[PDB]
This record gives C-alpha cells, structure tokens and sequence, in this order.
C-alpha cells in the first residue's frame, strides 16, 4: 500500500480491528501488516542477524 | 399526550491530557492513567 | 429550481366534465401533501382539495364534495382533478400548491405553502364564442367640462373573455382608460374604454379606437366624433 | 411542527463522578504488549 | 374546522410610515400560521413563515407577532413594492384555512371626481337597446355612490360598474357606471340623470340629458 521495506513474511497470529492496517513495535518499525487483496496477517522480520 | 420514560444522560467536557496506556497480549487497551492526576501518577 | 406546472383547463358548457393535471419538478413527490386551490375573479383565496401521500386521507371542500376527485402519481411525479358536472360556479383560475412536508419524515424546505403554480383558468358557460359589437359614445358637452371633453368607445356582448381595444393603434396613452369588462344575465361580457382629450379638441385630430378579438379573428376600427 | 412541551421547573444541576470512562484509540495503528504513551 | 379572521380589510396608507394587520382564529394554534402577499395578477408568495421568521429574500421591515391567538404583521416605513393584498394562513391542522385579505391602498389628498353622461348611440337603438354610459374621472376616495334617476325615479338594479386600479401617477379611481334598457322602455321617459355622491363634492352632482334633444 505504498509502504516500502525489507525482510522476510511470515504468516501470523495478530488479529487486527476492522480499521487497522498496519502493526508497529515499540520502536515505532512496521512488525505486521494486512494483505490487501488475501485480508490476511503478515509478519516482518528483519534479514541480518548475529 | 407525549410520555418521556425514566432514561439518563450523562455529559463531560474534554481537556488536553497525556495518557500512559498500555494495550494486551492481543490489542484491546486494558488500562490507562492519567498524569497530572495527583503526584503519584 | 423547484417547479409545478399545470394543463387541462379552458372553457366547458356546464354538466359536463373536465380533468386538470400538474406536474412537478425538483421535489421529492412522496414526502409532501399536495393541494388543489381556486380563485373566483374578483374574490379571494379558497381552498379546493388536499391530499396526503399514497392518497388515503383526503380532504374536498363543502361546495365541491360529490363532484370532484383527486388522485397523484407518486412515480409520475403528478396530481389530478377529475372535475365533474361543471356548474357556473366553477368559472376560476386555479393552483396546484405544494405545502405538505409529510411529519414522519426528513424533508426540506419551509413549513407552509411555499412554492405555487402558474394558474389555469377554467370558465363555464354555455355561451360559445361570440363576436363583439361596437358603438362609438361621442365627445358631448355633458362629457365637456372647461379645458377637456372625453370620448370613448363601447364593446358588449362577446364570450371570449380576451378582447382588446387600442385608441389610434397604439397612439394616445394620456387618457385612455379601458375599464373592467362586465359579465350580464345573458352571459355574455362587455365593456367600454374612454379617453379624455382638450376640448378644443373635439373632432380636430384622430380617435379611432381599434378593437380586436383574439379567440375569434375580428379586427374594426370605430371613429368617435361629437354629437351631431 | 413545533411545540414546546417545557415546565418551568427549573432543576438543581446533579453532578457524578466519572472514575475512569471515556478511553478510545487516538490512533488506527495495531500494538501488543506496550505502554504507549 | 378551523376559521380565520382578518381585521384591517382595506387598509390606506401613505408611503413610508407603519402598518398593522391583526389576525385571530378559532383554535388554538401554536405557532403556525404564514403571512402571503398577492399583487394583481400573479400567484401568492410566503413572506413569514412560523409567525416571526423571515424566508430568504424577504426585506427587513415586515414582522411577525404571534401567540395562541392575535397574530400581527407589521410594515413599517413602506415602499411602493409594498402595495398588494396580504392573506393570513394557519398551518396548524389540515385542511389548511385561509383568512379574507387585505388590500393596501396609497394616500391621496380629496379629489372630486369629473362626472360625465353619455346617452345610447343612434346605432345602438336601432338594434333595439339602450346603454346609457355614466363617468366619474380621477377620484382617490372610491367610496363613491353613483344613483340613476330616470325621470326623477330612482332605478334600482338594472345598473353595471367597475372601478380602475389606483393610478400609478396621481393615485386616483376612475368609475363607470352603465344603465340598460330596452329601446321600447327608453322612448318611455324624458330625463336620464346620473346622481353623484363623493367626499370632494359638498353637494351630490347630477349629469343629465334629455332624450332627443340635440
Ligand atoms: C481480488 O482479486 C482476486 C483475483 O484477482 C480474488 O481472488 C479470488 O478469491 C476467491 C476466494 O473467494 C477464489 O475462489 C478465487 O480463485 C480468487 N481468484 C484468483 C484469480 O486467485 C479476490 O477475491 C479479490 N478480492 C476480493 C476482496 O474479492
Ligand atoms: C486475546 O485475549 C483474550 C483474553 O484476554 C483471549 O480470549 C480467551 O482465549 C482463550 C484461549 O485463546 C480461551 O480459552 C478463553 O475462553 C478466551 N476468553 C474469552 C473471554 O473469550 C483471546 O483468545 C485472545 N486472542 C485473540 C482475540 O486473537
Ligand atoms: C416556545 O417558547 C418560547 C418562549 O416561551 C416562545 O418563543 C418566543 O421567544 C422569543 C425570544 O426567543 C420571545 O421574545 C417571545 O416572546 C416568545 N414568544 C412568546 C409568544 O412568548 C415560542 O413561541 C414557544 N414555541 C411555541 C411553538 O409555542
Ligand atoms: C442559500 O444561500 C445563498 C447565499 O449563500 C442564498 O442566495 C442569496 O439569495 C438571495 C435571494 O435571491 C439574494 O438576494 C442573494 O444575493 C443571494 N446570495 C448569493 C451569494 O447567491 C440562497 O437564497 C440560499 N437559499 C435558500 C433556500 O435560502
């Protein structure tokens, strides 16, 4: 939906309210979308690690 | 001839306030509180 | 803007029937009562009919009930009368008039009787259409006083209600005044248009009153000139 | 269309208290196990 | 159902100054009733609405009183767009009655009226009737009464008038009055006189002729 990023989606457990579009962590980075065309959440997880 | 029943209403203003609100382990706020609400909050 | 038209009206001879329709234009139909309302020439304002929506509560006057019916045409957008056996009573303009605003609903507007038609005239008489007859009512010394003298022409027994008399094809304007027609017993109308002009003035200049008929086709030219 | 139906019976103005009412989401974003401020 | 009543009922004013017109009803209505205004000749316009509110277009010099009863409607400083025939209206319970109007008339300093007789045309007694024509010119108090007497007999009912609208110039009526006889009952009398009564006239005037006499 316009929002840009990197990383690596997983099928979540959030359940998102009917006016919500995307999940933010406490640092304020997108951790969950909703699928647009599928209704369905998305985990984001970053890529580089250790 | 026009009878009103025995309903209630309740009415309060807003302020500027800052909340400290913590949601759940799901969405859904479960709590909220409200500074400049005595000095312990 | 927000309109209503109507039709239907003109001349009848009595005991017969009649059906005015008016249209609407920029409303919602369904949300308002309509109404039916005459006007007598010469009198006041009267109520006729009154309709709610889907036409269950109707309201006639006291001169009229027995006689005439209303409908509407909520999908149409349209109101009827259904007038019948005419009497000579009847012989009014009339206005469709919307003022209803339908209180179980959310309409817009004003509370009362905001927007009104155009009229339509309807006259009763078993009359048909007659020609006018004129004579000239010369400038007399019994007309005469001091510095001016009037002089006019007389227009009687025609039917067709709009009749026109000029004075020199348009010419004078000082003066000339032609009064209100008069319906008599016969049921025919008349009337009589006179123009005040100097004394000195009798015969020396020209006054020829020009009378046309417009329903009918007559067109006569009558020159007034002082008692022999 | 109008009719006012009042009773001049003034009425002394009641008061309550509100202990913690009135919390909805100033926001439309997601978010678990936090306190936002 | 539910009547009305106008009180005025041919009020006459000059221009720029108050007018009142007071209107009652048979019920009690609460606040619905409309003000209309009618010029000759057109269809009726709404001036006030809910007995004290203006509709859009409407100047700032009517007013609107209302109660139960005793509505009032009020001009003032007047202007010349002013003058027309205005109708109370209740829109309480339907049907929706109407009161009786209120013609509104322009001042006009005492006028006598010209007066003037006109015998029938020789062409009309060939035909075998005869109108006798009575003018009364310019004249700003129409409360004029207009008499036939033929042969000193006062004729009762076989008399027309009609009456102009007031001048836009000078603010004057102009009234004729026509008499209708057969030729048979026309060659039966001598004196055709028209008697006219007015405000401007210290005495009646009387018009006449004399049937045949050139
Ligand atoms: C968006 O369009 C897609 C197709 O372009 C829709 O996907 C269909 O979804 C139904 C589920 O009810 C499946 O049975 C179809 O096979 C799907 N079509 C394809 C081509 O995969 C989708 O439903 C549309 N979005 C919405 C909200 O209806
Ligand atoms: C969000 O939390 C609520 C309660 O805080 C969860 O509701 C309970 O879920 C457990 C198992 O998931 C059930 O055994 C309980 O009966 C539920 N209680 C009620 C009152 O419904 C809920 O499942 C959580 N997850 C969501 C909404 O996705
Ligand atoms: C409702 O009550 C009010 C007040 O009693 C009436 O409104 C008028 O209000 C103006 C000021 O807003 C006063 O100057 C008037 O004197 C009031 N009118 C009267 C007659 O006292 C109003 O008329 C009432 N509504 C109805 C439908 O009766
Ligand atoms: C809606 O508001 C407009 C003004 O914004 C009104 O238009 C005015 O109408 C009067 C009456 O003809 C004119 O004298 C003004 O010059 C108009 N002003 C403008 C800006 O057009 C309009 O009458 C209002 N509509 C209703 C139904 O009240």
């Amino acid at each position: 939906n316009g929002l840009t990023g990197t990383g690596v989606l997983t099928e979540s457990n959030k359940k998102f309210l009917p006016f919500q579009q995307f999940g933010r962590d406490i640092a304020d980075t997108t951790d969950a979308v909703r699928d647009p065309q599928t209704l369905e959440i998305l985990d984001i997880t970053p890529c580089s690690f250790g | 001839g026009w009878t009103a029943g025995a309903a209630a209403y309740y009415v309060g203003y807003l302020q500027p306030r800052t909340f400290l609100l913590k949601y759940n382990e799901n969405g859904t706020i479960t709590d909220a509180v409200d500074c400049a609400l005595d000095p312990l909050s | 803007e927000v309109q209503l038209v109507e039709s239907g009206g003109g001349l009848v001879k009595p005991g017969r029937s009649l059906r005015l329709s008016c249209a609407a234009s920029g409303f919602t139909f369904s949300d308002y009562y309509m109404s039916w309302i005459r006007q007598a020439p010469g009198k006041g304002l009267e109520w006729v009919s009154y309709i709610s929506s889907s036409g269950s509560t109707i309201y006639y006057a006291d001169s009229v009930r027995g006689r005439f019916t209303i409908s509407r045409d909520n999908a149409k957008n349209s109101l009827y009368l259904q007038m019948n056996t005419l009497r000579a009573e009847d012989t009014a303009v009339y206005y469709c008039a919307r003022g209803g605003w339908e209180l179980r609903s959310l309409a817009g507007g004003y509370y009362g009787m905001d927007v009104w038609g155009q009229g339509t005239t309807v006259t009763v008489s078993s009359a048909s259409t007659k020609g006018p007859s004129v004579f000239p009512l010369a400038p007399s010394s019994k007309s005469t006083s001091g510095g001016t003298a009037a002089l006019g022409c007389l227009v009687k027994d025609y039917f067709p209600e709009p009749v026109t008399v000029s004075w020199n094809s348009g010419a004078l304007t000082s003066g000339v005044h032609t009064f209100p027609a008069v319906l008599q017993s016969s049921g025919l109308y008349s009337l009589s248009s006179v123009v005040t002009v100097p004394s000195s003035s009798l015969g020396t200049q020209t006054y020829i009153c020009n009378v046309n008929h417009k329903p009918s086709n007559t067109k006569v030219d009558k020159k007034v000139e002082p008692k022999s | 269309q109008c009719v006012n139906l009042t009773t001049r019976t003034q009425l002394p103005p009641a008061y309550t208290n509100s202990f913690t009412r009135g919390v909805y989401y100033p926001d439309k974003v997601f978010r678990s196990s936090v306190l936002h401020s | 159902d539910i009547v009305m009543t106008q009180t005025p009922f041919t009020l006459s004013a000059s221009v720029g100054d108050r007018v009142t017109i007071t209107c009652r009803a048979s019920q009690g209505i609460r606040n619905d009733l409309g003000w209309y205004q009618q010029k000759p000749g057109k269809a009726p316009k709404c001036l006030i609405y809910a007995a004290s509110s203006l509709l859009s277009g409407v100047p700032s010099r009517f007013s609107g009183s209302g109660s139960g009863t005793e509505f009032t409607l009020t001009i003032s400083s007047l202007q010349p767009e002013d003058f027309a025939t205005y109708y109370c209206l209740q829109h309480n319970s339907y049907p929706w009655t109407f009161g009786q109007g209120t013609k509104l008339e322009i001042k006009r300093t005492v006028a006598a009226p010209s007066v003037f007789i006109f015998p029938p045309s020789d062409e009309q007694l060939k035909s075998g009737t005869a109108s006798v024509v009575c003018l009364l010119n310019n004249f700003y108090p129409r409360e004029a009464k207009v008499q036939w007497k033929v042969d000193n007999a006062l004729q009762s009912g076989n008399s027309q008038e009609s009456v102009t609208e007031q001048d836009s110039k000078d603010s004057t009526y102009s009234l004729s009055s026509t008499l209708t006889l057969s030729k048979a009952d026309y060659e039966k009398h001598k004196v055709y006189a028209c008697e006219v009564t007015h405000q401007g006239l210290s005495s009646p005037v009387t018009k006449s002729f004399n049937r045949g006499e050139c």
